[PDB]
């Protein structure tokens, strides 16, 4: 259900990298691990932040009203 | 919310008997009644009004007592009567004899 | 639905000033000034300032409830020393360092190079 | 309490003498007659017939009428009603008593089975206890069938050595076996016939004073022939309740029901005894009169349950009703919901004295206490109707003199407020104030414990935690109760206790 | 002895042999709403 | 399938160990009291004992268990015929009046629907029933003599769970069955009339779905009865707090 | 279960005391139905049903010998019955039904 | 005379709402400000089916029906059964709950809603007394108890139909439809 | 568990038919002192006879539950030393899958019956998202 | 944070850690007797009740928008006018998320009406 923007730990700003995660994984065809690090992702708060979300949003849009 | 039996029995414990009746008087049931001075039931008519009290079949229209007891006690006495059962209650402990 | 509202933790209400001085009654020369709308951040840093100077016996503070933003700070000092006046200084000392920390600080940022 | 004054004596219940019903006293104390097991219409016309709930009982519909003694459905105590039986019938919780006291007593002339000449009966006669005498008498002549003529001291006494009969329970009757004619009347067996009511009557209506002394009878408050009901007691509308739960019907209750049924059953008795009687074809509606006058009372036997499909199945008869848990005794008399109780979460400060307590703002000012207006707090209380109810250290209500109740939060009573010495003011829970908490089970003294009162904000009870032990609570998501004491003894037996 | 499991049937066998109630018990005075004999109604305070 | 009778039948041994003539007897429905074996199997046909002791001791070597089946055989001396058999019965509760005849029929009709039900509630299958109640008291001895244990009351394999479709069932035949039943009544009164077709039919419509509803709806599992204590709450409102829950 | 029961059970239910002094024959069950006043007879799916209180139950029809109409039986959300049984991903999100 | 009325005594207005409360009760005016009583009674806190009944003819009350699983009632059950069956002979007992056992039968097999198809069968019994021309048929005046009760929603008519349907639909049609604009006129 | 499944109930009668197609002498014909070392066999709780050498009959029978010919729901256990074979058809057992070791393997000791082989063949599956669940079971 | 309290970062809190969204949904159904969804006033009756009803439109329905609380008259319902209307549960107080109105079988007017709130982790909040 969306990325959530800014980690609840650190505060730093993390809404703004999902995309760039997602593609980082798909098209780079890298590692969950080094996707992260290359985001500016370096400590663990603010790391399981995306790592850890399930974007629900994806399927709550395919509900036709 | 319930101050229940096991609650009572710690107030008995502590022996904090005027909180026991304010707990279970006071706060919730606490219903005024009229009594037969002679057959210790509730069949007084109150008027207050006209003072006229009356018990009919005993003719107390003099010796009559008011009480402070518990409404679910009223009731208890009250379901008793309503299966032939008489709970006479009397004001003096100077037993008859 | 109990919450007090976030502005409490560093706005004044009615009837509450900054300070409030109170002449402790077991010591000498003693004083328990209460905070209002502070916390920690000063407490520690004034209590830290006043064990500097070398005419104060004692000074401690505490905040003593989580729930509301307010501590006590307690001084003692020598006598014909007023505590207030270790406060005051204590208070200047502070702004100094802090001020000369601000330019230090801007300087070296401006000699940085990205 | 919250009543009109009285120029009846106040007093205290010092002692409660047991007893039954005598029929004529019934008679004697009711008011209503009960003619017509229907409730209130009459042609649709609502209102209440001479029937059930009305003739001169209380009401409904807020009517202050009532006997003459007006006050309305609050302050009524219910007035009893009058109901007369055709045949007589037995008493559920005395069948087992009456089997006892019949094979005690032999029929007919009505006189013990053993007098002062058998030693065995001297012993048991000299005990001063209903409970054995009743047991002892009865264990001794239960075996002895036949009503001595002579004993050896051969001595006299009561003249008719009729044979007993043995008597067995059988739904709600009793029934009994002769064994007589010698072997030459007849061939060989006995005379197995029912025991009806009315011969049971007389048999308990001629037994003397002194026959009632040896069992557990006072003459007075009870005759063995009052366990027998001829005239049944009608419980007023407060023991029977009405009101629905959509406004356009009745909504009645279930005594009510098995009222209505043992009219019905005793109606149609009095038709086939004036009208047509086919005789032992009658004797169908008077166990149906017995059944429903026993079931009234109890519907756990051994003979067959109740109704109806809906409503609560099967139905209460005053039985369920005071029986243990959940019900008068347990639930009711011994057990109440109190007013002035608060319940929440509780949680551990470190920062609490062990005896206090952190009561959350919205509890402290939901809570009140009737302080008394006084010179030394004039003051303060005044300023507390000030704050108001929505302040934490103001108040609700302000009682005065006569009783009345000055409500804050509506418009109370005029601009800047005049508090006169002797009013009283419901003033929030404040601080420091004594109060009882506690955590269940409370199986100790400990589980109930007087705390000082620290108002904070947050809805939790706020508990020092050396203060956890004796309460045997954590914190992990346990629940507390909290009563506060409503006088000023009562606070000090808290504090001081 | 009504608060303690034969509630009715105690008070039945009791109504039918009379029996004299004190009021002195504890579990008496509750249930009609009276100070019992315990710590405080245990002596009387006079003027 | 169809219906689902439930009538337990019991083997007894009374008498302890080292009590006086250890007797075998067992209880029937519908009957107040109980039966020595050997008068149930003469009653099923098989008459003369040892073929009794046949069916149920399964060698002859065997002389222990043969031992105490002596006893057994010393009640059932009394009888041996399979009409005497069928009439130590006296069928049963039912008695008083009736002579022979009445009673013969009633122990039959009770040997051939109502005892050991499962096999074949039809006529002619009397040896296979012999044949069970005999093992029945072979696994009772066997138990007697100490060979083998008491019966695992704890064995999961023994246990069955009850899902939709068996409870549905349940419900759907008592349901039929008040239907059927109703048919009956709207075929009569009509003492003529002829045709009565159209007056017929469409009952199953209402009286079936509030029976289907009312249980799934309820958790009672009995239509208005509920006396039926099957209201322990099957059908619940489904959980729904956590996709796990 | 279920589908042992609708399929076989169900059928076998019918066929015993059924013949009578009419004997019924096969059992045919369509998908859930709406029988409501004011209009024809609707097709029903778990979500129409779930919002507006209704009982997901369907056509219990007979074959009367001497075609007929018998009650309404609940289907289980998933069963051979349930239109949610053959429904793909893209159709259950189109039905307001989780896939 | 029961007069009944909660006047607040000192400013008495003649009158006016006083508030229900939330918690406290006891209806304080806003005027005097003063009390009234205690309350204490719930009606949103009716008996459900966990004692409460909605009758529409009379007043019922339930007999027997025995079948709690204690003690069988075997010899008592057709003890009581036959016994309250006996009793339901003395006062005219049958035609309300023929008429009413009958109504529940004819609306149910044609599908008939519950909330209308139960209104007219209480049509019917204001109709079944007061002898205004009836010329009763019994199935005559069910016709009426037919219409009104397929009045909640056009359920099972087209009411036509349901006349088309069965029996009578003619001249004894014509007297229940004349019956039936008698009684809506009628206050 | 997570595994777990009951049974829904199989017809009886085409086992009892099976059973008395390959021994099973019927129990109207039961000579026990004739035929001592003789197993009793039980189909849904009823005795339906007696059959020498019940340790063929044991494995026709699991071969056709494997096979698919006999329903794979129904249980067939044989107490060897009790001298009985029980076959349940009922409906409500619960009931897990488990892997089979049938010794059955030349090429040394005894082997799981599913193989490397088999998996790589279910994970195709998994990877188009024909063999399934039941094709295992088959 | 002893005997199984536990502290919790109010500030994580504030950024969203552990908050819930809380729907409630009220509902309500309605010779010649028949109930009917609309905005009561009296007559001659009385029987109303505390909460307040002018948040209701005509239809006696709450729009979606609409913020609610304390004991605020959701659905107003009358039958000559005896008030029958669900308020809002006491304690409980948020925002309407959705209403609807639709028809069960014996075309009768059903109404649900959705509440909506945001419950933030509090001190009392079990985890
Ligand atoms: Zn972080
Ligand atoms: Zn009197
Ligand atoms: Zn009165
Ligand atoms: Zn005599
Ligand atoms: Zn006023």
């Amino acid at each position: 259900m969306i990325v959530p923007v800014r980690c609840f730990s650190c505060g730093k700003v993390v809404g703004d990298k999902w995309e760039s995660y997602l593609n980082l994984l798909q098209e780079d065809e890298l590692d969950e691990g080094t996707a992260l690090s290359r985001l500016g992702l370096k400590r663990y708060c603010c790391r399981r932040m995306i790592l850890t979300h399930v974007d629900l949003i994806e399927k709550f849009l395919r509900y036709n009203p | 919310l319930r101050f229940g039996e096991m609650e009572r029995d710690c107030m008995i414990a502590h022996g904090a008997a005027s909180f026991l009746k304010e707990r279970l008087m006071e706060a919730s049931d606490a219903f005024r009644v009229h009594i037969c001075g002679i057959c210790g039931l509730m069949t007084v008519i109150a008027k207050l009004n006209h003072n006229q009290f009356e018990c009919k079949g005993c003719d107390n229209k003099i010796d009559i007592y008011q009480i402070h007891i518990p409404y679910a006690a009223k009731l208890l006495f009250q379901e008793l009567m309503a299966m032939n059962i008489t709970p006479r209650l009397y004001t003096d402990r100077s037993r008859d004899f | 639905m109990n919450a007090p509202d976030r502005f409490e933790l560093f706005l004044l209400g009615e009837g509450e000033s900054k300070l409030k001085i109170d002449p402790d009654t077991k010591a000498p020369n003693a004083v328990v000034i209460t905070f209002e709308k502070e916390d920690h951040t000063l407490g520690n840093l004034i209590r830290a300032e006043l064990l500097n100077d070398r005419k104060v016996l004692f000074a401690a503070y505490k905040v003593e409830h989580p729930f509301f933003a307010r501590f006590k700070l307690r001084i003692q000092t020598t006598e014909g020393y007023d505590p207030k006046d270790a406060l005051k200084n204590a208070c200047n000392s502070i702004i100094n360092k802090l001020g000369a920390l601000k330019t230090n600080f801007e300087t070296e940022w401006n000699l940085q190079t990205l | 309490v919250g009543q009109q004054y009285s120029s009846a004596p106040l007093r205290t219940v010092k002692e409660v003498q047991f007893g039954l019903f005598s029929p004529e006293e019934v008679r004697a104390i009711s008011v209503a007659k009960i003619r017509f097991p229907e409730t209130m219409d009459e042609t649709q016309t609502r209102a209440k017939i001479g029937g059930l709930n009305d003739p001169r009982l209380g009401s409904i519909d807020r009517n202050l009428k009532c006997q003459t003694c007006q006050e309305g459905m609050n302050e009524c105590p219910g007035h009893f009603g009058h109901i007369d039986l055709a045949k007589p019938v037995f008493h559920v919780g005395f069948i087992a008593k009456i089997k006892k006291v019949c094979e005690c007593v032999c029929m007919h002339c009505g006189k013990l089975l053993l007098d002062e000449h058998n030693e065995l009966m001297r012993q048991a006669l000299a005990i001063k206890d209903s409970k054995k005498r009743f047991a002892a008498i009865w264990t001794l002549c239960k075996t002895k069938m036949v009503c001595e003529t002579d004993v050896p001291s051969l001595v006299s006494r009561g003249g008719c050595g009729n044979t007993q009969p043995t008597i067995r329970k059988d739904g709600l009757k009793l029934v009994g076996s002769w064994k007589k004619d010698r072997a030459t009347g007849d061939a060989d067996e006995p005379e197995l016939r029912v025991l009806s009511t009315e011969e049971i009557l007389n048999i308990f209506k001629h037994i003397s004073v002194k026959d009632f002394t040896s069992l557990g009878f006072n003459e007075v408050f009870s005759r063995p022939e009052w366990m027998i009901l001829t005239c049944l007691p009608v419980p007023p509308p407060p023991v029977r309740p009405s009101i629905s739960f959509n406004e356009s019907q009745r909504g009645e209750d279930d005594l009510t029901f098995k009222l209505a049924d043992i009219l019905k059953a005793n109606i149609s008795l009095e038709t086939l005894e004036h009208n047509g009687a086919p005789h032992h074809a009658i004797e169908e509606a008077e166990s149906l009169l017995q059944f429903h006058v026993a079931t009234y009372m109890d519907n756990d036997i051994a003979g067959q349950p109740q109704a109806l499909q809906k409503s609560g199945r099967p139905v209460k008869s005053i039985r369920a009703r005071l029986k243990g848990k959940e019900g008068r005794i347990r639930g009711n008399l011994m057990g109440k919901r109190v007013d002035f109780s608060a319940r929440t979460v509780i949680s551990g400060d470190p920062n609490l004295e062990l005896d206090q307590v952190g009561v959350p703002k919205s509890i402290a000012k939901t809570l009140t206490y009737p302080e008394v207006v006084t010179p030394y707090n004039i003051d303060r209380l005044t300023q507390l109707v000030r704050n108001g109810p929505n302040e934490h250290p103001g108040a609700k209500y302000v009682i005065r003199d006569s009783g009345d109740r000055i409500d804050l939060r509506y418009s109370k009573r005029a601009g800047d407020i005049q508090l006169q010495y002797g009013w009283k003011v419901e003033r929030h829970i404040m601080d420091n104030d004594p109060v009882l908490f506690n955590r269940q089970p409370s199986l100790h003294k400990m589980s109930m414990m007087a705390h000082r009162v620290k108002v904070i904000p947050y809805s939790t009870f706020r508990l020092n935690l050396s203060v956890t032990s004796p309460y045997n609570a954590d914190f992990d998501g346990d629940e507390m109760n909290l009563h506060v004491p409503q006088s000023e003894e009562t606070r000090a037996e808290l504090s001081q206790l | 002895r009504c608060s303690f499991e034969e509630t009715v049937e105690i008070l039945f066998e009791a109504g039918a042999s009379a029996e004299l109630d004190d009021c002195r018990g504890v579990s008496e005075n509750v249930i009609l709403g009276q100070m019992a004999p315990i710590g405080t109604g245990a002596f009387d305070v006079m003027i | 399938k169809g219906s689902r009778f439930i009538s337990t039948l019991q083997v007894k041994l009374y008498g302890r160990e080292g009590s006086s003539a250890r007797t075998i007897k067992a209880t029937l429905p519908y009957i107040k009291q109980d039966i020595p074996i050997v008068i149930i199997f003469r009653a099923l046909g098989i008459i003369p004992d040892g073929e009794i002791l046949e069916h149920i001791c399964y060698d002859v070597n065997d002389w222990q268990m043969l031992e105490m089946l002596k006893p057994c055989v010393e009640d059932g001396f009394v009888i041996q015929d399979r009409e005497t058999a069928l009439d130590f019965i006296g069928r049963r509760g039912t008695a008083l009046g009736i002579k022979k005849e009445k009673r013969i029929q009633y122990a039959k009709d009770i040997l051939q629907k109502e005892f050991l039900p499962h096999i074949t509630q039809l006529e002619g299958f009397e040896s296979r029933k012999a044949f069970f109640l005999g093992y029945m008291i072979n696994r009772l001895l066997l138990c007697a003599l100490d060979r083998k244990d008491q019966d695992d009351r704890d064995h999961f394999g023994k246990k069955r769970l009850d899902l939709a479709g068996p409870l549905l069932a349940q419900l759907f035949k008592t349901l039929f069955k008040k239907l059927t039943k109703d048919i009956f009544r709207y075929m009569q009164r009509t003492v003529e009339e002829a045709h009565d077709f159209n007056m017929k039919l469409a009952i199953n419509a209402k009286t079936i779905t509030s029976g289907l509803k009312y249980a799934l709806a309820t958790g009672n599992w009995g239509e208005q009865k509920k006396a039926m204590s099957s209201r322990a709450g099957v059908s619940q409102v489904l959980n729904r707090y956590t996709y796990s829950s | 279960s279920f589908n042992q029961f609708v399929d076989y059970t169900l059928q076998d239910i019918i066929c015993e005391d059924s013949t009578l002094i009419i004997s019924f024959g096969k059992i045919y069950v369509t998908k859930p139905m709406v029988n409501e006043s004011d209009g024809v007879t609707h097709a029903l799916y778990p979500q129409e049903a779930r919002l507006r209180n209704l009982t997901y139950s369907s056509g219990l029809f007979v074959d009367v010998k001497k075609k007929v109409f018998i009650g309404r039986l609940p289907i289980m959300l998933r069963s051979k019955n349930c239109y949610l049984s053959e429904a793909t991903e893209s159709d259950l999100y189109k039905l307001k039904e989780c896939p | 005379n029961l007069n009944i009325v909660l006047t607040c005594p000192e400013c008495k207005v003649y009158p006016p709402k006083i508030v229900e409360r939330f918690s406290e009760g006891d209806v304080v005016c806003a005027l005097c400000g003063l009390v009234l009583s205690d309350k204490l009674v719930d009606t949103r806190s009716e008996w459900r089916t966990f004692e409460a009944s909605n009758p529409l003819l009379d007043g019922n009350n339930l007999s027997t029906r025995i079948g709690k699983g204690e003690t069988t009632d075997m010899r008592f059950t057709k003890e009581l059964n036959k016994a309250q069956g006996k009793n339901v002979m003395d006062k005219k007992d049958n035609e309300v709950q023929a008429a009413f056992a009958k109504i529940t039968m004819l609306c149910d097999a044609a599908e008939l809603p519950k909330i209308v198809k139960d209104c007219a069968k209480e049509a019917y019994k204001l109709c079944h007394d007061e002898k205004t021309l009836k010329g009763k048929s019994m199935e005559s005046i069910m016709a009426a108890s037919i219409l009104i009760g397929c009045r909640r929603a056009e359920v099972a008519r087209t009411f036509k139909e349901i006349q088309s349907l069965i029996h009578v639909k003619t001249k004894e049609f014509g007297k229940t439809l004349n019956i039936m604009k008698n009684i809506l006129r009628g206050k | 568990s997570l595994m777990s499944c009951i049974s829904v109930g199989t017809d009886p009668m085409p086992i009892i038919t099976f059973l008395s197609e390959w021994g099973m002498e019927p129990l109207e014909d039961y000579v026990p002192h004739q035929s001592p070392d003789a197993t009793r066999v039980f189909v849904n709780g009823v005795w339906h006879g007696v059959h020498r050498n019940p340790a063929r009959l044991m494995e026709t029978l699991r071969t056709l539950r494997r096979k698919g010919d006999i329903n794979p729901e129904v249980s067939m256990i044989r107490d060897i030393r009790e001298k009985e074979l029980k076959i349940f058809t009922d409906a409500g057992r619960v009931y897990r899958p488990l892997f089979i070791v049938e010794d059955d393997e030349s090429l040394g000791h005894k082997e799981l019956k599913v193989r490397k082989g088999h998996i790589a063949k279910l994970m195709a599956t998994e990877y188009q998202d024909e063999y399934t669940w039941s094709s295992l079971l088959n | 944070n002893q005997e199984d309290s536990m502290i919790m970062n109010q500030s994580s809190i504030d950024r969203g850690l552990f908050r819930s969204l809380f729907f409630r949904s009220y509902m309500d159904q309605e010779m010649s007797i028949t109930e009917t969804f609309e905005k009561p006033q009296r007559t001659n009756t009385l029987r109303m009740k505390h909460g307040t009803y002018d948040k209701l439109d005509d239809d006696g329905l709450i729009a979606p928008g609409v913020r609610v609380s304390g004991e605020d008259v959701i659905i107003g319902k009358t039958t000559s006018k005896r008030d029958a209307s669900t308020p809002l549960r006491s304690t409980e107080n948020g925002i309407v998320d959705q209403v609807l109105v639709t028809t069960n079988q014996d075309g009768l007017k059903f109404v649900k009406v959705r509440v909506r709130t945001t419950k933030i982790p509090q001190i009392g909040d079990k985890f």
